[PDB]
RNA sequence: CGAGAUGGU
RNA sequence: AGCAGAGUGGCGCAGCGGAAGCGUGCUGGGCCCAUAACCCAGAGGUCGAUGGAUCGAAACCAUCCUCUGCUACCA
């Protein structure tokens, strides 16, 4: 299988492409983990650190998630086998990267983290900004900046 | 060597691969790790014979069967006779010229190198398709009026829409070309009809004058083949060009020259630029060497360079001839034009931005195009007709008759235009 | 069989061992350089932090890198330790035990002449040659290893004393079978493109002039990344001395282009 | 002054 | 074509010239009233062809084979 990189667009023919997300769940209960086999493929095709992507998830399900340079492996605590994650895998360009003139998320990112600011660049309709406010993501940024 | 040589010329998402072996039985290709797109982009060849049996037919290399390879399910066959021994017709070659406009300037030397043409058209976009006024309007100011159609990828398409397709092209280039090209339908994926594309080639085409005795002059675009494997890692073969001999009887040991030559270092400007030449070492053609050559076909020409010339096509567009040759070259240019009726290169349902071409201005770079060569060209004076240019490469013609030309009116150069040297 | 000068190790350096068992007070271990001789490290010397399993640090039947803290000599008493070991000195321990076992791997395979009936024809074989070879450089650092490395290069060490045929051959071999290989370690990376019209006849003296004074037959390796990247061998030495042939290669292959009308960055 | 979360019948 | 990896004993990462190598996954047992954390033990075994030193060859060294990786070319 392959997907579409965001299914709120139902178009065959749309500009945005990548290979699935799968998991794993791991250990028992009172200690379960998920961990994502793809991330370093997907963060790869979608141009960014694999930080961002599987941080994205903690602070939507209010989970803790851990991060191993030892062993390779992204994990986001507890079961989210499933619907869990598959009823919003769009989050990280719909709440994030899409246009709101128009639903093409070609978009980049650049931090100044000396000054507390995140740009924001559309290609698709020269649509320009910084990121929100109340979102969750910014104060994980601004400390981990792009390479 | 060859009598004529024909450019297969077309748009986007036309093809190439099936047609082009069709007519030759050689597979056009570019050298590249990667997959084979639906067109050969940029300007390339196709090696070829024409040749009959006693009645009207185009047979294999064994004459008893047309049977076909270019689809899973099926074997169309036909039998031009009991076996009858072949008689070629002609020497003949292809040119496989540029299949995206953004290739312009190489599809005006590759419609300068060929004798005639092969326009190529497809199902697969709205019927008034644009190519067939841009090439055609170019290739008659190039005053070469040898032209062919072929409608090629037509395969799951209706006889009415076939026509609407044919019928609103008719009504287009009546203010760019005359109509009087022959039309031949084929199937893309069946070989269907395409033997009708040989007999036309036969039918439509004439053999062009030229002077066997005057001083030579060639055409040269492409880098042929030089390899890596040797006991002495430079310059075991030297680097050979493929062009087409425009004048002149030519040998093995002649002296050679390339008229712009190359900018010496450590000049200040254009000055001290100067052309390069040495001895013929090697033919090739047909598939065989050689030790002499004649004008009128495309050919292989041995030199003492460097294969790191050769590597990739640095040679594209460039005019050669005897050492010390007369023909004046040019680092600037005194330019007099004209522009398009229409602003031109795509269409749909109705207008895109298809108005009248808006004025030039000094504070610009051109593309421009004379001969078979092309070059970028600077502004140092200019008005609406009329102009005054210096060049960022030196380009050279026998006279000054025609220029084309093209401005950066979006992010890529269009053609807008045509001129003369003044 | 001892691998070395003497009976038993000195205090406060490094030996390689095996361990055997774990008790109460400590695990007990055969040192390999000497002849499996018993000692013991305590449970106290393991770590300098608390232990959360004994079985990851220690485990029965591996090989080890352990300080010698004390010895007494009249009763066999040696005592170990592993808090002490940093690891440049694991590194060199493993060193000096491989310097060792592959000179033994020779001595013992040379005893297989003669009558062979006892261990005393192993420790006559150690002495004289093997152990004048090396009990002088006891200070310096090296082993007998180096010794048989200089008879390879030349056999006069070898003459200088009683000798034997294997004891000749079979030290040749554990050292050549492993050296033969003696391939190549420099290269040049030169940036060069042509510009001379008549280069098919001009360039075949820039391919061969790159050393003086050789036989006509002498050969070099030439090689190419892509046409612009030209590289080329520097006569087969070694990175100690090819240094020179290196500068001199590079140098020579500019000067018979821009000896010809080309010109280069230097 | 090592580490010591949680709770269908 | 230059340089590098792989060729399971258990998914996966590929140690060093000693017959699994260690962090990890799977399966079972202990500890607890019980689940997680922690602790311990298991898994039928010449790892592509042809030569050579060895107590020994996936892992010391030649010569062939094939696909990837980065460069980037006999095509």
């Amino acid at each position: 299988m392959s997907v579409n990189v965001n299914r709120s667009v139902s178009d065959q023919f749309y500009r945005y492409k990548m290979p699935r997300l799968i998991a794993k769940v791991e250990g028992k209960g009172n200690g379960i983990k998920t961990v994502i086999v793809n991330m370093v493929d997907v963060a790869k095709a979608l141009n960014r650190p694999p930080t961002y992507p599987t941080k994205y998830f903690g602070c939507e399900l209010g989970a803790q998630t851990q991060f191993d340079v030892k062993n390779d492996r992204y994990i986001v605590n507890g079961s989210h086998e499933a619907n869990k994650l598959q009823d919003m895998l769009d989050g990280f360009i719909k709440k994030f990267v899409l246009c709101p003139e128009c639903e093409n998320p070609e978009t980049d990112l650049h931090v100044n983290p000396k000054k507390q600011t995140i740009g924001n660049s559309c290609k698709a309709c020269g649509y320009r900004g910084m990121l929100d406010t109340h979102h969750k993501l910014c104060t994980f940024i601004l400390k981990n900046p792009p390479e | 060597q060859a009598t004529i040589n024909i450019g297969t010329i077309g748009h986007v998402a036309h093809g190439k691969s099936t047609v082009v072996k069709a007519i030759s039985g050689v597979h056009t290709v570019r050298f590249k790790n990667e997959l084979e797109r639906n067109i050969t982009i940029k300007l390339g060849y196709a090696n070829a014979k024409i040749y009959k049996l006693d009645d009207p037919s185009c047979p294999r290399p064994e004459c008893y069967r047309s049977c076909g390879s270019s689809t899973p399910d099926e074997f169309p066959t036909d039998i031009p006779g009991t076996k009858g021994n072949f008689k070629l017709v002609r020497h003949v070659s292809f040119v496989d010229c540029p299949g995206h406009d953004i290739l312009m300037a190489t599809m005006l030397n590759g419609a300068a190198v060929m004798d005639a043409a092969l326009l190529l058209i497809a199902g697969n976009e709205s019927c008034p398709q644009p190519q067939t006024s841009e090439h055609l309007a170019a290739i008659e100011i190039m005053k070469l009026k040898h032209i062919l159609i072929l409608q090629n990828k037509i395969d799951l398409v209706k006889e009415s829409q076939a026509k609407e397709q044919y019928e609103q092209i008719l009504a287009f280039v009546q203010g760019t070309v005359a109509e009087g090209a022959p039309i031949i339908p084929i199937s893309a994926q069946l070989k269907y009809n395409i033997e009708v594309v040989c007999e036309y080639i036969v039918k439509k085409i004439p053999v062009p004058p030229r002077d066997f005795t005057s001083e030579p002059r060639l055409i040269v675009i492409r880098s042929f083949d030089v390899n890596k494997p040797g006991c002495e890692v430079d310059d075991l073969k030297g680097g050979v060009a493929g062009g087409s001999i425009l004048k002149g009887v030519l040998k093995v040991g002649q002296e050679i020259e390339v008229r712009p030559g190359i900018v010496s270092k450590d000049s200040e400007g254009k000055l001290m630029c100067k052309p390069i030449f040495s001895k013929i070492v090697s033919l090739f053609a047909e598939h065989n060497d050689l030790q002499y050559a004649a004008p009128g076909g495309l050919i292989g020409v041995g030199t003492k360079i460097d294969p790191t010339l050769c590597r990739a096509d640095r040679m594209v567009g460039q005019v050669l001839g005897a050492v010390g040759a007369l023909p004046e070259i040019f680092t600037e240019l005194e330019i007099s034009y004209f522009l398009l009726r229409r602003l031109l290169g795509v269409r749909t349902e109705g207008d895109k931005k298809a108005a009248k071409v808006q004025k030039l201005s000094k504070n610009e770079v051109l593309m421009v195009n004379i001969g078979s060569l092309s070059t970028g060209g600077r502004v140092s004076a200019v008005k609406a007709d009329l102009g005054k240019i210096v060049l960022t490469n030196p380009v050279c013609t026998e006279v000054g008759e025609k220029i084309a030309l093209s401005r950066r009116v979006e992010k890529h150069w269009r053609l807008i235009g045509w001129g003369q040297i003044r | 069989c001892r691998f070395y000068q003497h009976k038993f190790p000195e205090v406060e350096d490094v030996v390689m061992v095996n361990v055997r068992s774990i008790a109460e007070m400590g695990a007990y271990v055969s040192l390999l350089e000497y002849n499996n001789i018993e000692g013991m490290i305590l449970l106290s010397e393991l770590s300098r932090r608390r232990i959360r399993s004994i079985n990851k640090l220690i485990r029965i039947g591996r090989n080890e890198c352990v300080v010698v803290i004390r010895v007494d000599k009249e009763k066999g008493y040696i005592d170990l330790s592993k808090r002490r070991v940093s690891p440049e000195e694991a590194i060199k321990c493993e060193d000096k035990f491989t310097k060792s076992k592959t000179v033994y791997s020779i001595l013992r395979h040379v005893a297989e002449v003669l009558e062979y009936t006892k261990d005393e024809q192993l420790e006559s074989l150690f002495q004289r040659t093997a152990w004048v070879f090396d009990d002088k450089y006891k200070r310096p650092g090296y082993g007998a290893y180096d010794a048989f490395k200089h008879a390879v290069s030349d056999p006069s060490i070898l003459d200088s004393l009683d000798l034997n045929e294997d004891e000749r051959e079979v030290l040749i071999n554990n050292i050549n079978r492993r050296l033969t290989p003696q391939a190549v370690k420099i290269r040049a990376d030169i940036e060069v493109a042509c510009y001379g019209y008549e280069g098919i006849d001009a360039v075949k003296e820039a391919l061969r002039a790159g050393l003086n004074c050789s036989t006509e037959t002498m050969p070099i390796k030439i090689n190419l990344i892509a046409p612009p990247r030209y590289v080329m061998t520097t006569t087969t030495l070694e990175r100690t001395e090819g240094l020179s042939v290196l500068n001199q290669a590079m140098a020579v292959i500019k000067e018979k282009i821009e000896e010809k009308r080309g010109v280069f960055n230097v």
